[PDB]
């Protein structure tokens, strides 16, 4: 089963439009950034808001959002299904329903 | 430019 969260190169605006229509908190998607080629972005719905996070990379080639580092996007995503992607809000990743 | 919750300007 291919992952339901990879949307490729979709505009930031299209991600917001799609996510605002989701009904559950945590609905998310990973997209290839248009403003920063080579980078990935994570867009998530929480409440009635849609937020964007940049997938950061370190000198060792690892992916991360804040502190915990991962070897792949897949691992970063799965970890955040039970660990908040936000420091001020409790936002756990949940697959888009479609 | 675009803002991200985990990136400080």
């Amino acid at each position: 089963k291919p992952h339901p969260w990879f949307f490729g190169k979709i505009p930031r605006a299209k991600a917001e439009e799609m996510l605002s229509k989701q009904r559950h908190d945590g609905a998310f998607l990973i997209r290839e950034s248009e403003s920063a080629p080579g980078d990935f972005s994570l867009s998530v719905k929480f409440g009635n808001d849609v937020q964007h996070f940049k997938v950061l990379r370190d000198g060792a080639g690892k992916y991360f959002l804040w502190v915990v580092k991962f070897n792949s996007l897949n691992e970063l995503v799965d970890y955040h299904r039970s660990t908040s992607v936000s420091r001020n809000q409790q936002i756990f990743l949940r697959d888009i329903e479609q | 430019k675009p803002f991200y919750v985990n990136v400080e300007f």
